[PDB]
């Protein structure tokens, strides 16, 4: 059983889709004719930042669509999941994390 | 082959809303440095998007010397075929839905993290110093213009009481132009607005190397068809960045009564032929005309701000950005 | 391929260098963020021009000479006359002076300009880099007019004066020009001590010390810009 | 044909065409670009002549020919280090003295 | 219903009090934010006592029970960090590492422990599990430029997140076994068939389970950490983490599984007989005191195995006395290392030979925290290894009393060596120390309270087996709440 | 598709993930490998939803938090690779055996 | 705090109000420009 | 209408096992780290045949656009340019571990044939973004705020793992016997 | 989706008279006329490309009656 409505078209267009480049790079192909780098903790750092609050905004996104239909009480629950992770990115400031 | 049509007559609109794109960068900032822009092809510039794109289809698409073949030729796929998926979502017209799915404003922010993949594989398989490094501050800031990003989603959510974007349009037909989202979240649009833009625009990106912190940023060594999508990709991340600022906010296919007078941004007689078929064809694809008006926007907004570097981008994200994306989820809220 | 090192990562700016002024190219290492070394790559513009004087007649390289500063054009025509008519002791007429100081003093103007757009590009806002060239092309056809080029290649200055005079509706044209170019000058200046992020990269970037700046060597509106008031228009 | 500097110059190549392959010249010192404009013209009626079943000798011919040599290798001139090299810190003896 | 948690939630609270103070006060926070997590682990333990009267409860929609055993193993852990932030006071701010920093860290270990002993569902057991995981290896690569503690923080990972996914393989299969019921007591209604099914998901929730408590095929972590994490993370993870482990098993195999029952104590049998031994012998060929105390833990956690297998009333009170005393053996023999080790550096074995005249607190602390881990009379390991023999001869389990008593006598060779080695050494055969000890202060930064956490273990080590009557009555009333 | 077919798939992403885990001689290679264990449990949970008891999705709820927990055990984990990174300059499975006996 | 992010800001976000406004009529201008091949500018 | 649910599993079931052999069996690491993102992606898109369309895209936004980003980040600040090729180090013990993973997988297709699975023929995922967040706040509402103590703590500690040691690193603070900073006082010896 | 009733009215008779206008007033057009005049080709565009070969808005000769 499959009671999901809305995704017939779905798999088509992941098909169609995928054939704009696969086809476009074919009908372009018949038209034709020292090394370092610097080991500076940024890029790791800043995805690190991500990651923790990339995990914040997906628990927040079943609360933001049923937020009128839980009540008050689920509303300072919620509050304390944010109010927590919120000294999470002050902690990002303060120990230069982010500096870049 | 192409057999739903409401597959095949949305197509023809997301394809000619990136042209519109194309020939909109290069009129609205030639006016704005008081020059033509594209004449003599065409009438006045219509088919310098189509030759602008055409041309890469032409050319010889070489790869560079000691590079990684299969992740050279995948790179600029990872970038936008995100960017292409997520035209399902998009939602023109009253009777025009191509798919009704329970999501898809999470959905685009869910496909829109698979971009810094990329990023990353455009650097990397490019192997070139200047291009990996330009990889990475690529990938670490599209990265950083996510969570503002989807946190103003999340504005728009509460609202909505849903992330279905056919509902989100409908809670803001009940009054036309009063019942806007801008008009309810006037902080969280300036969080959207600035963090999309950050993301497919032109102002915020050292691709254009004028700043010399690279060579010529991760696109530099594509050419071509592999370049087509690195070019003609990019403003399919304008158009559908801008058309859901025209959904999110403002109201998609949410317009007034057109009983109007002659200013109505119309002709001149009241019961026109010319009028009837301004109306039925805008009825069809309504909010695309309001994606012309941010995409004309983000054109308009490049040549105001300075081209800020980077160290000053990634501190506007997480340090600005973020806790007023924070704060505005808690206004939206009760609190 | 490109490895991760610990080591300092050493960048070439490369002879490419998509810039307007000039082909340099800087092998500069970087610390991270910071700069530890940079030296210098010149001589990609190195056309010989000290062993072709020694082969060409004063008017014969008076065409030669506004290649080497060609933002300027006839300041490198004014050290160029000035050297056999100071030394043979050639009088000048005071017609011809005054015609040199009009056609210096717009040099200089364009000799700004020229640096001014891309400067303000480098620096952060692309759109008055359109704006600027503008107003350079008005000083173009002042030199079109009285010469036959645009900004270099204006065999204007001689040994015994100025080559000819002006065209008849010239004076009145700086007076078209220069009563509007005026009011510009103050709007490029507002551009960047207002809008206080520009200063927030010019502050104490590239700061030179007096003293460093005479020991050196310096001049002009870099040896000026420490607090020197030398200026060889005055000494 | 590297135009001034074609009389007596130690280091000018006289001409681009005597590296790369030259499709329109467009003669000037400088020139107008008004002129550049026209060489943008002459260009396009070039492009519009070329065929697209000529699309072949569009690609370099590799004519590859090999011979060993006994030259000495020498380490190269330009490293990478200007004011950390060790002669810019302090003046060597045998010259400070009469300093 | 959130009364219950109130243990729990005072400890999240001075977690973030001690983060927010190394934000805002930048290390001068360092001279009172340790005290205020004792207050703030005191005012947790503190709090459990009222909860002690209340008729054990079943709290947050029947994700959390407030029984009487899950009151006991939150103690144990609120106990395991008290002694811990007593300890690394001085020892990681010796160090140069911040020490508000890593107290946050020692904290969500805590709370995420003591999460672990009141959950009832597959995924706050796990959620529960994970930042008690999560945490501790932070905690053993805290110092992070060692090549030690940077290699152990690399096998408790690669062995912490692979364990825990083999735990979550079983977890999963509780939740697809039953029709749903992420819930123990649902899953024993709806599962009682014992069918393979069954069996391949409790063996793969007891190599997570027995991971944290070291049984030998899954032991394989502990020496290699002990040596090299920092040794208040090593004196945590043996009575807090390693309860813990206990916690979860029998609020685990009891809830989840009592249809099979003869299974899971046929399988801890053998991971009792199994780190009895190599927990008992390979502690003879070990020179490190870090790493001899590694060893006992896998050792000391068989003896807790005994009278887990039995499965009588006196069983499970016998493996939850011996391990209340065994929060006063190691955080009084992992006390002493890390005061000799603060004195003098290389804390191993042939190095403390020539003490007892130099330090005899240290001696005095280090012989009665060694010999009670040996089971001798009249100290408190004494009294913890009888109540395991008589609960283990009282049903069957012959072989494992005999066994348990056989690799006592085994482990009182490698405990004696370290008092051969610091109180029958002359001196004129000491190696460190030999006129280089720094004459004890007491007056500097944290010592005084290493000291006093050296003084009030030993008295509880000393006497918590002549004074065990009220402790054997309250661990028998922490029973009578087990299936 | 049933629900066996799905299950399979997860224990053969589990037993994949097994063989990278001990195979592996990067250190990177291994944390790859945990992703794949983690995402053996995920799969076998969402199939254990669509399939049993699909009303209240309970799988699903802890299809979630699997997925958070794994995104902070790699955070965690990497922090750990870069960190023996820094003293130890190679990141070899086979290099960091000085904690034998 | 919150009552700083609704004060931090205005102090920008309406000077590229002032500066959308600016640009905008840079587009009022008539373009200034010497289309080549149709009206070639004569020489002096 | 049946079928074409069927042909994109095994389209789907293929595409995460050949990707998973991808990042443990391929020689280079970049190259298991691109193909990560194709396990990720193929088990997201798996979800959506499984009635799971949030956690689907909570996949995409966490596995692939996350943790593969951050593995990768990961990998292109370790490349040293040394693989050293040293295959046989010991003896032939990655042969050893061919059998316990065909041994755990010829256990588990035994486990799941023959278990009796009670499936429920009800309709599933009534608006399924509602009734997951209604979990998080009725029933899994402690393993919710716990999360959050979790992050947290994961952002401390990873952070103090991985940054630069540019505050002080030739600081000696104090000493009774030497000990070095950022270093544990048990200093290595050999007896 | 209309075959030639209504597909007609925008594809090809409202350009050519949009192309009426866009030839005549482009540059005397003023700044408000201008902007209606930029969203008559967003708006038009799919029909604006079509018909886009078939005119073109190069000036006319010039008489030199000099």
């Amino acid at each position: 059983v499959f009671v999901l409505s809305g995704y017939e078209y779905f798999l088509g267009f992941l098909i169609i889709c995928s054939l704009v480049p696969v086809l476009a790079l074919a009908a372009s192909a018949l038209l034709r004719p020292g090394a370092w780098i610097q080991f500076n903790v940024r890029y790791y750092m800043f995805a690190l930042v991500f990651v923790i609050f990339d995990v914040e905004t997906v628990f927040l996104y079943p609360w933001a669509v049923a937020f009128h239909q839980l009540g008050l009480l689920a509303f300072i629950e919620a509050l304390i999941f944010i109010a927590i992770l919120v000294v999470a990115l002050v902690y990002a400031w303060r120990k230069r994390a982010l500096e870049w | 082959l192409w057999l739903p049509l409401p597959m095949l007559m949305m197509l023809i609109v997301a394809t000619v809303g990136v042209l519109v794109a194309v020939w909109l960068e290069r009129k609205i900032s030639a006016a704005v440095q008081q020059r033509i822009g594209p004449e003599y092809i065409g009438p006045l510039g219509i088919l310098a998007p189509l030759a602008d794109g055409l041309k890469l289809i032409f050319k010889e698409d070489v790869l560079p010397a000691n590079s990684d073949r299969w992740l050279f030729t995948l790179g600029p796929a990872v970038v936008v075929i995100p960017v292409f998926l997520s035209y399902i979502i998009v939602p023109f017209g009253q009777n025009l839905l191509i798919s009704n799915l329970a999501m898809g404003v999470f959905l685009w922010i869910a496909l829109s993290s698979i971009a810094p993949i990329g990023l990353l594989m455009a650097g990397y398989a490019s192997n070139n110093k200047y291009s990996l490094l330009g990889g990475l501050r690529a990938a670490a800031q599209s990265i950083s213009y996510e969570i503002p990003l989807a946190l103003a989603v999340l504005a728009v959510a509460m609202m909505s009481n849903g992330l279905g974007t056919v509902e989100i349009v409908e809670q803001q037909s009940q009054y036309g132009i009063l019942s806007w989202n801008v008009w309810r979240q006037p902080i969280g649009f300036l969080v959207f607005w600035i963090a999309a833009l950050a993301e497919c625009e032109r102002l915020p990106f050292d691709l254009p190397e004028a700043e010399e912190e690279l060579v010529a940023g991760y696109q530099t060594e594509y050419a071509g068809m592999k370049f087509a999508l690195f070019y003609l990709g990019a403003y399919v991340n304008l158009v559908l960045s801008a058309l859901l600022v025209s959904v999110l906010y403002f109201g998609g296919w949410s317009f007034p009564i057109p009983l109007e007078t002659i200013a109505n941004l119309l002709g001149v007689s009241e019961t026109n032929p010319f009028l009837q078929i301004a109306f039925a064809v805008l009825g069809i694809t309504m909010t695309l005309i309001k994606a012309y008006f941010f995409v004309f926007l983000a054109i308009l907004l490049r040549w105001t701000v300075p081209r800020v570097r980077i160290d000053q981008l990634l501190d506007l994200g997480w340090k600005f950005l973020l806790p007023v994306g924070l704060v505005n989820l808690l206004l939206t809220a009760g609190l | 391929k490109i490895e991760t090192r610990t080591e300092p990562m050493v960048i070439n700016m490369g002879p490419h260098h998509p810039s307007m002024h000039g082909v340099l190219r800087l092998m500069v290492t970087l610390d991270g963020e910071d700069v530890i070394d940079c030296e210098p790559v010149i001589g990609y513009l190195h056309r010989g021009m000290e062993k072709i004087a020694e082969n060409r007649t004063n008017i014969m390289f008076i065409p030669y000479v506004s290649r080497w500063d060609y933002a300027a054009g006839m300041f490198n025509e004014a050290v160029t006359v000035n050297a056999p008519e100071k030394l043979a002791g050639i009088p000048v007429p005071k017609r011809a002076s005054y015609i040199r100081v009009i056609m210096l003093e717009l040099n200089r103007i364009a000799n700004h300009l020229l640096w001014l757009g891309p400067f303000l590009a480098d620096v952060g806002a692309q759109t008055p880099f359109f704006y600027i060239f503008r107003e350079r092309e008005y000083i173009y056809d002042l030199f079109e007019a009285a010469t036959g080029m645009r900004f270099i290649n204006n065999n204007y200055f001689r040994i015994g004066g100025v080559a000819a005079d002006l065209t008849y509706g010239w004076v009145t044209k700086c007076r078209d020009f220069c009563d509007y170019f005026l009011p510009k000058v103050d709007e490029y200046e507002r551009l960047i001590t207002n809008n206080p992020i520009f200063v927030r990269r010019l502050q104490g970037v590239g700061k030179i010390s007096r003293e460093e700046a005479i020991n050196w060597g310096l001049s002009g509106p870099m040896l000026r810009a420490s607090g020197v008031k030398w200026d060889l228009r005055k000494v | 044909t590297g135009g001034m500097f074609s009389s007596d110059s130690y280091s000018a190549v006289r001409g681009v065409d005597k590296l790369i392959p030259v499709d329109v010249y467009l003669p000037g010192c400088p020139p107008r670009p008004e002129a550049i404009m026209d060489a943008i013209v002459k260009l396009r009626k070039k492009i519009a002549n070329e065929h697209i079943n000529e699309r072949g000798n569009l690609a370099q011919t590799h004519r590859l020919f090999t011979a060993k040599h006994k030259m000495k290798p020498v380490p190269p001139i330009l490293t990478g280090q200007y004011l950390n090299a060790p002669s810019r810190q302090a003046p060597p003896p045998a010259l400070a003295a009469a300093m | 219903n959130a009364g219950t948690i109130l243990p729990e939630t005072i400890l999240i609270v001075t977690l973030l009090v001690v983060l927010l103070a190394d934000l805002i006060q930048g290390r001068q926070a360092d001279r009172w934010t340790p005290y205020f997590a004792i207050v703030g682990l005191g005012g947790a333990i503190a709090t459990m006592i009222p909860l002690w009267t209340q008729p054990a409860t079943i709290s947050f929609f029947g994700s959390f029970i407030s029984d009487h055993l899950s009151l006991f193993f939150r103690g144990l852990i609120a106990l395991s960090a008290l002694g811990t932030i007593l300890m690394s006071i001085r020892y990681v701010e010796q160090t140069g590492s911040s020490l508000g920093e890593f107290m946050t860290i020692l904290l969500t270990a805590t709370v995420g422990g003591m999460f672990i002993a009141g959950a009832q569902e597959l995924v706050f057991i796990f959620v529960a599990l994970e930042t008690l995981s999560i945490a501790s290896y932070l905690l053993t690569g805290y110092t992070k430029r060692d090549s030690r503690s940077n290699e152990a923080a690399l096998k408790y990972l690669l062995i912490g997140a692979a364990s825990s996914a083999i735990f979550l393989y079983g977890s999963s299969l509780l939740y697809g076994l039953s029709g749903g019921h992420t819930q123990l007591p649902a899953i024993a209604q709806a599962l009682s068939s014992e069918s393979l099914g069954l069996v391949v998901a409790l063996v793969f929730v007891i190599a997570g389970i027995s991971f944290k408590i070291s049984a030998v095929p899954f032991h394989q972590w502990t020496p290699d950490v002990y040596e090299g994490a920092p040794t208040p993370v090593v004196a945590f993870l043996s009575v807090g983490s390693k309860a813990a482990g206990f916690a979860l098993a029998i609020r685990f195999l009891t809830l989840a599984f009592p249809s099979v029952t003869d299974q899971w104590q046929l399988i801890f049998t053998v991971l009792a007989i199994l780190s009895m031994i190599l927990g008992n012998v390979v502690a003879l060929a070990q020179t490190s005191m870090k790493r001899m105390l590694a060893y006992s833990s896998i050792g000391q956690a068989g003896f807790v195995m005994i009278g887990f297998v039995v499965g009588t009333e006196a069983g499970y009170a016998s493996m939850l006395f011996y391990l209340l005393v065994y929060l006063f053996m190691n955080l009084g023999a992992f006390t002493c290392v890390i005061l000799f080790s603060l004195r003098t550096g290389t804390d191993q074995i042939s190095e403390y030979a020539g003490l007892y005249q130099k330090d005899p607190l240290l001696t005095l602390g280090l012989s009665l925290c060694l010999l009670s881990l040996g089971g001798i009379p009249p100290l408190a390991g004494f009294f913890g290894k009888i109540y395991l023999f008589w609960a283990g001869w009282q049903a069957g389990a012959y072989g494992l009393v005999l066994l348990g008593l056989l690799t006592s006598v085994i482990s009182i060779y490698y405990y004696i060596r370290v008092v051969k080695m610091m109180v029958v050494k002359e001196p004129q055969e000491m190696s460190e120390a030999v006129r280089n000890y720094p004459e004890v202060s007491w007056s500097s930064f944290g010592l005084r309270p290493l000291q006093v956490g050296l003084v009030m273990t030993v008295i509880a080590t000393s006497l918590a087996g002549i004074l065990a009557n009220p402790l054997f009555n309250l661990v028998n009333t922490a029973v009578w709440d087990v299936p | 598709m049933q629900l066996t077919y799905v299950l399979i798939l997860a224990a053969l992403l589990f037993c994949i993930g097994i063989y990278g885990l001990v195979t592996s001689r990067n250190a990177v290679r291994v944390l790859m490998s945990i992703e794949l264990l983690l995402n053996a449990v995920n799969l076998n949970l969402i199939g254990f939803a669509n399939y049993l008891d699909g009303q209240q999705i309970k799988g699903q709820v802890f299809a979630v938090f699997v997925i958070t927990v794994a995104a902070a055990e790699a955070a965690v984990g990497l922090a750990i690779i870069l960190a023996i990174y820094r003293n130890r300059d190679t990141v070899d499975m086979e290099k960091f055996n000085l904690l034998k006996w | 705090q919150i009552t700083n992010y609704a004060k931090e800001a205005v102090q920008s976000a309406k000077y590229i109000g002032q500066g959308l406004s600016v640009t905008f009529d840079h587009m009022r201008r008539r373009p200034i420009t010497v289309q080549y091949p149709y009206e070639k500018l004569i020489p002096s | 209408a049946t079928l074409t649910q069927t042909i994109t599993f095994f389209a789907l079931a293929a595409a995460v096992i050949i990707a998973a052999l991808g990042v443990v069996l391929l020689d280079n690491v970049v190259y298991s780290a691109f193909l990560l993102g194709g396990v990720f992606l193929s088990i997201a898109g798996l979800y959506i045949l499984m009635n799971a369309d949030f956690v689907s895209a909570a996949q995409i936004l966490i596995y692939v656009g996350a943790v593969n980003v951050l593995i990768l980040f990961a990998i292109m600040l370790v490349n040293k340019r040394e693989t050293y090729t040293p295959v046989p180090g010991r003896w032939l013990r990655q042969g050893g571990a061919a059998v316990v993973s065909l041994g755990v997988f010829a256990l588990l297709t035994k486990m799941i044939l023959q278990t009796p699975w009670q499936l429920s023929s009800v309709p599933p995922t009534p608006d399924s973004i509602t009734t997951i967040g209604q979990h998080f706040f009725s029933d899994f509402l402690l393993p919710f705020e716990l999360a959050s103590v979790l992050l947290l703590m994961a952002l401390i500690g990873a952070v103090v793992l991985a940054r630069r040691e540019l505050v002080l690193e030739p600081e000696p603070i104090l000493g009774e016997e030497v000990v070095p900073p950022l270093e544990l006082p048990e200093r290595p010896r050999e007896p | 989706g209309v075959y030639g009733a209504l597909a007609g009215l925008y594809l090809l008779v409202v350009p050519a008279i949009v192309y009426a206008y866009l030839n005549a007033r482009w540059y005397v057009a003023s700044s408000f006329e201008r902007a209606f005049m930029y969203f008559l080709v967003t708006f038009f565009f799919p029909g604006l490309l079509l018909l886009a070969p078939f005119i073109n808005f190069r000036p006319q000769p010039r008489s030199l009656n000099s």
